[PDB]
């Protein structure tokens, strides 16, 4: 099932105070009015495997407090590197062993670093970059049961932690006797106004619509009537013709290479090559040769 | 503009980015003056 | 065979709007193409 | 397939001698061979590989040359201790076979 | 313990041993004789003491002598193309002293490994141990010996007797990464207390830059630590020492 | 580096036997491994080849079917399964280590052998 | 300006001197720059 | 102070054996051993410093090796003119001792 | 180079190196000063080791 990512999303980039300033910034963000994929907690149904991206964002509503973890792998079968997170009754624990992990990993009501601690929105935005591990946080309280609510809420920085993987792959822990959302971010511009405070209260994306590109432009909310010049057009080239001219004679480079004869340093060898198909590229692909450094042109473009 | 060679692509095409770097970046320094000088003629133009 | 290149059409984009407050409709402005490359 | 033949089967010879045995392969190997010396009730030594090329520690009266099929081992002065059976390895391919091998001794 | 290591790896999968949250001592550790080669490529060695770094990264292998001048920004060569690629804009520096006390023991040492040509040139800061086998264009594989089907993992022949460019240099880089973050990491300067009201020259967390430093009415989040204006120049930090 | 090769001796005809090559000194795992026989009075045959991880073994026409050859980088030790012993299969038994010359030229050459056992495949007692 | 760092202090701290000079004159001519291009803006809109 | 203890305290060998001589510091050293080769009636002469790094002109059969307080000098072949009395001395500070001496012999 | 005037058949030790001293020399400046060198842990003076 589908459903709209109306406004949802923005984090604080980074450590900053800005005061009432429009600040724009360039960085991994839940596109917004996106389609996030809507996965249920109710009757058989389960929790799939869920692709992970670039960053990733998780949204749930929660009544009684049925979801408690999160998985983090690339192949979550213990030949490689696995992080774990869960949250049990008072404690929150952060596992990164190579796990062997259930076909159906639930929790019913070279091992290395570890750390221990519908009415609720807890929005997380899980997002791994730089071999650094971010975690995002909110705890919105709402009554809408149905579906997400529209509004706009700032994600504080929960926590960062130093794991550093290919991290390809995601699924969540139920706790098994709750719905929960997720969207995949992309690498939008992002204007946010910081309030006086600094409690992020509104933020466009630069690219959702024409008119949104122009507010990014003027660097205003509020843009006065008029024209307003933003982006260049371009179309991009489709086709790409490889069109070389039409002779077939393979250059004697063979020859100068297999030579038995190497005239000496004072008196050294001109044979000339032209109007021939030279091949430098499996020429040189061998590892016989010693030095083969270019100044001109660098070696691998020759062909 | 003391570079290999004014056209763009050639110096893209023929050396990878280590060394396109030093020369890109004189192309780049002499255009914008080009275009700085273009853009100052207009405005005194402008106004007279 | 005699060709001749003509570089891709490329223009500005501009943005028509009202003020804001007003409303919210928009309608763009692409330069110099015909209503084709769109 | 790929076969070895050396040329003589054996020979004796007295110190000093210039010793020269030819290893000829099946086809075009051109970079495979690998000579071998075996002193009887021993393991093989590794002498020269890539039929020109000198392996570290054996005396440079030991010298190898060749490419394509014909291949040479030389000694420029046999030494009382040389005497011994020689075996010419291609390593073209699979299954890599030897020569017949020779043995060189004292007259 | 990096430095008096037992056991260096080997250059095609070599240690990453990652240091942060504690305050390193450079000036010190440098200040021995023993090391060989010191080239610092973005910072000059001597104020490695005074900097902050929100972390650093020790990797170390083992390679031969003529290798060390390669492991370098901007070089190319065998281990240079196919073990360790530094960013052109590598911000840290290298470290390189010989261990023929340690090392190429009587006989023929074949611990070290070369990760000989591979199908592509490696991407910087990327340890590949896939050593399954080598294709050169000629289909013929999977039957893995000895045409065109080359293995790719070299050993070194370390030899007590082997000239001076042969032998082993143990090695270990210093790889710094400085951002805009509270910085992890942080040399041995203790500090005197605060001066308010008044133009003091001030360095917090290593921010460094001077001005009149007041108290302000204006409540930080709790995680956001610098202050910063609509001209994005530092106006405001947090105290270190008491919040 | 050493290589220890045993488990040669007198054995009825048409039996079965395993060799042991015993691997030490080097990255055992990292290379193929060849067991090469040579009769008394004659010269050295190729018998088998297998791959560093022993997933690709391969023998010589003269042997196919009747031997086995087994690896186990585990342990870092090789093993030849003889089945069927004659006559003809009476010989000293090589085993020799793979690679290639300190480093670049191409080839792929025979270095540091074991020491050799025999396997007398004979009635007599 | 193509440098490795836009705060002047920085450059200043890590890197000494003779190398430090590179690294500057690239922020000096940048700079440089766009003081120069500011006024002479301020002297068109002067006259206008 | 610093204590040098060697083992054995002296051995006969053939030619080729390979003899190990070990020499325990007090405490931990581990950089400044110093092997010396005395033969009787003359100047002893150095062989191994830092307790495992070679000095030119020695053999290459001579080899030493250690660190902390556990030191050892190996020779992989022994030889006719091996045979002597070897002293480990370390340097780390005054007084710098030496060991009790450890003679080779031949059987 | 200069094997034809030096370094007459046994290792000639006439010519000095000036090792590691405790910062980096300023240009053209001559330094003879050769007390000892101290290597950051006290002990001096009984200059051996
Ligand atoms: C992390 O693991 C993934 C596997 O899920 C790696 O992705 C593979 O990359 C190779 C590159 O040669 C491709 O041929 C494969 O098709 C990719 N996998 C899939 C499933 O398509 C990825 O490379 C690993 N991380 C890094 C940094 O290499
Ligand atoms: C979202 O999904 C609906 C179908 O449920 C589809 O019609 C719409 O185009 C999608 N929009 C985006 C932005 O993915
Ligand atoms: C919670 O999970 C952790 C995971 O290791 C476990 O050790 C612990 O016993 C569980 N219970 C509590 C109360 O922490
Ligand atoms: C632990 O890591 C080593 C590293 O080489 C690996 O060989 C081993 O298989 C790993 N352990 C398990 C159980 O896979
Ligand atoms: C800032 O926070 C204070 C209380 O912490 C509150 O009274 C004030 O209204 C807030 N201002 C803004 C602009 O959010
Ligand atoms: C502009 O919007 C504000 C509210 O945002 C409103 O009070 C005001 O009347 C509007 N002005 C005009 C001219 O529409
Ligand atoms: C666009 O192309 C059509 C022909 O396909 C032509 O009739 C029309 O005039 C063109 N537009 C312009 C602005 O030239």
């Amino acid at each position: 099932a589908y459903t709209n990512s109306f406004t949802r999303g923005v984090y604080y980039p980074d450590k900053v105070f800005r005061s009432s300033v429009l600040h724009s910034t360039q960085d991994l963000f839940l596109p917004f009015f996106s389609n996030v994929t809507w996965f249920h907690a109710i009757h058989r149904f389960d929790n799939p495997v869920l692709p992970f991206n670039d960053g990733v964002y998780f949204a749930s509503t929660e009544k009684s407090n049925i979801i408690r973890g999160w998985i983090f792998g690339t192949t979550l079968d213990s030949k490689t590197q696995s992080l774990l997170i869960v949250n049990n009754a008072t404690n929150v624990v952060i596992k990164v062993c190579e796990f062997q992990f259930c076909n159906d990993p639930f929790l019913g009501v070279n091992c290395t670093f570890e750390y221990v601690s519908f009415k609720n929105l807890r929005e997380f935005v899980f997002k791994n970059i730089d071999g650094y591990f971010k975690i995002y946080s909110k705890h919105t309280p709402i009554n809408l049961v149905r579906d997400l609510p529209q509004g706009f809420s700032a994600l504080e920085p929960l926590v960062d932690l130093p794991i550093g993987i290919n991290i390809t792959r995601f699924q969540t822990l139920l706790a098994l006797h709750a719905a929960y959302y997720v969207g995949y971010l992309q690498p939008r511009t992002f204007l946010l106004k910081y309030n006086e405070n600094g409690t992020i209260t509104d933020a466009v994306d630069c690219a959702l619509d024409p008119l949104s590109e122009t507010k990014c432009t003027l660097k205003s909310f509020t843009v006065e009537k008029g024209i307003y010049q933003t982006s260049n057009f371009r179309v991009q080239p489709t086709e790409s013709i490889v069109r070389f001219p039409n002779i077939t004679n393979l250059c004697p480079f063979g020859e100068v290479f297999n030579a038995t004869r190497f005239a000496s340093v004072y008196a050294w060898n001109r044979k000339r090559i032209s109007n021939c198909v030279a091949d430098y590229s499996v020429l040189y692909n061998s590892a016989s040769f010693s030095t083969f450094k270019c100044y001109g042109v660098s070696p691998t473009k020759l062909n | 503009f003391g570079a290999i060679s004014s056209v763009l692509n050639d110096i893209l095409s023929r050396l990878d980015p280590p060394e396109a770097e030093v020369q890109i970046d004189r192309l780049i320094t002499g255009r914008l003056q080009s275009l700085q000088t273009y853009v100052t003629q207009q405005l005194i133009r402008a106004a007279e | 065979e005699i060709l001749d290149i003509t570089p891709c059409s490329f223009g500005g984009v501009s943005v028509i709007t009202p003020g804001t407050n007003t409303s919210n409709q928009v309608a763009v402005l692409y330069q110099d193409v015909n209503c084709t490359e769109v | 397939d790929i076969q070895l033949t050396q040329s003589p089967s054996s020979l004796s010879a007295s110190v000093g001698d210039r010793v020269t045995i030819t290893c000829r392969a099946s086809q075009s190997i051109s970079s495979y061979l690998n000579w071998y010396q075996q002193k009887p009730g021993k393991a093989p030594k590794l002498l020269i590989y890539a039929a020109s090329s000198l392996q570290s520690g054996v005396p440079s009266r030991f010298s190898g040359s060749g490419s394509g099929t014909d291949f040479t081992l030389t000694i420029s002065s046999l030494q009382p201790e040389d005497f011994a059976t020689y075996y010419c390895q291609q390593s073209y391919s699979t299954p890599r076979t030897f020569g017949q091998g020779t043995k060189v001794e004292i007259k | 313990e990096v430095f008096n290591a037992t056991r260096f790896a080997s250059v095609y999968a070599w240690n990453r041993k990652r240091i942060s949250n504690c305050v390193a001592d450079y000036s010190v550790l440098y200040n021995s004789a023993s090391f060989s080669t010191f080239k610092c490529y973005g910072v000059s060695p001597t104020k490695l003491n005074d900097l902050c770094f929100t972390n650093v990264y020790a990797d170390s292998f083992v390679i031969r002598g003529d290798e060390v001048r390669q492991i370098a920004p901007g070089q190319t060569g065998k281990i240079a193309d196919y073990n360790y690629k530094l960013p052109d804009d590598f911000t840290g520096c290298v470290i390189a002293w010989n261990s023929n006390n340690l090392d190429s023991k009587v006989g023929g040492n074949y611990n070290y490994l070369y990760r000989l040509f591979r199908k592509s040139n490696l991407k910087p800061f990327e340890r590949d141990i896939s050593t399954e086998i080598y294709q050169a264009g000629s289909t013929p594989c999977n039957g893995v010996e000895g045409f065109n089907c080359y293995f790719p993992l070299q050993s070194y022949g370390f030899q007590p007797t082997n000239g001076v460019g042969y032998q082993p240099y143990r090695v270990v880089v210093l790889s710094f990464e400085l951002l805009h973050a509270p910085a992890t990491v942080c040399g041995p300067k203790k500090s005197t207390n605060l001066v308010k009201n008044k133009c003091v020259n001030f360095n917090f967390n290593g921010l460094t830059g001077t001005g009149v430093l007041t108290e302000s009415n204006k409540k930080f989040l709790p995680f956001q630590q610098f202050g910063r204006d609509i001209a994005d120049t530092t106006d405001a930090v947090r105290d270190p020492q008491t919040l | 580096v050493q290589l220890v090769e045993s488990g040669g001796g007198v054995v009825q005809p048409g039996r079965s036997l395993r060799l042991s090559c015993a691997a030490s000194g080097f990255t055992f795992s990292i290379y193929g491994m060849h067991w090469v026989r040579q009769a008394p009075g004659k010269g050295l045959e190729w018998v088998a080849v297998i791959s560093y991880d022993g997933s690709n073994k391969y023998y010589a026409d003269s042997v196919k079917g009747r031997f086995t050859i087994s690896r186990d980088n585990s342990k870092n030790t090789l093993y030849l399964q003889m089945n069927s012993l004659r006559a003809e299969d009476t010989a000293v038994y090589y085993c020799a280590k793979e690679g290639r010359p300190s480093d670049i030229v191409v080839v792929v050459a025979f270095d540091y052998w074991g020491q050799g056992t025999l396997v007398t495949v004979s009635s007599a007692s």
